[PDB]
């Protein structure tokens, strides 16, 4: 499980971007899904793509515990993912918290924090 | 130039997650600074800043690494040692 930060600004105004942050990729990338249901029983694969795709941003750092620091990943790779965890239940044609300032401290000493 | 992302959140209401992204360390350091300012509306010492910064319920920097592509976490103590070599 690699500890995920999601990036997210709903809207272009720049006071809609937010984030959290999951204990894995699955975890956060559940997150847009539920984001996505909660913006809406039945749809399709294109509400999927282009409510990912109306989102003014959306972006994640992945932890690499090989380098104890993140890779970036932005929508296109975000959009196939979420296609995957999504497509089995999708219509188509045809038919207690840990801060980011005490995870990053813990990980400058040469620790990880692991779920 | 390493790309930047600075994340806070300024109470302990999960709502309360904000991030920014800058071209530069320099431009993020500076965007933090302005919202101190913001709030202060003055000078102000470098204690000032380090007692803002302490009540912040989360506050780092993610910044690119270009030896990796990869970004390094950077804490709130890195970011204060930064600020105070912005002031002396």
């Amino acid at each position: 499980s690699s500890h995920t930060v999601l990036l997210i600004q709903t809207s272009p105004r720049l006071d809609s971007r937010t984030w959290g942050d999951y204990e894995s990729v699955t975890d956060a990338l559940d997150a847009l899904c539920k984001m996505f249901e909660d913006f809406l029983v039945t749809y399709d694969v294109s509400q999927v793509y282009e409510f990912l795709d109306k989102l003014s941003d959306v972006s994640m750092m992945i932890f690499n515990r090989e380098t104890g620091q993140y890779i970036g990943r932005t929508r296109a790779w975000i959009k196939q993912q979420v296609y995957e965890m999504m497509r089995g239940r999708c219509q188509h044609p045809g038919s207690k918290r840990i801060t980011l300032n005490e995870r990053f401290g813990v990980l400058e000493k040469g620790y990880t924090i692991q779920a | 130039s390493s790309h930047t992302v600075l994340l806070i959140q300024t109470s302990p209401r999960l709502d309360s997650r904000t991030w920014g992204d800058y071209e530069s360390v320099t431009d993020a350091l500076d965007a933090l600074c302005k919202m101190f300012e913001d709030f202060l509306s003055v000078t102000y010492d470098v204690s000032q800043v380090y007692e803002f910064l302490d009540k912040l319920s989360d506050v780092s920097m993610m910044i690119f690494n270009r030896e990796t592509g990869q970004y390094i976490g950077r804490t709130r103590a890195w970011i204060k040692q930064q600020v105070y070599e912005m002031m002396r």
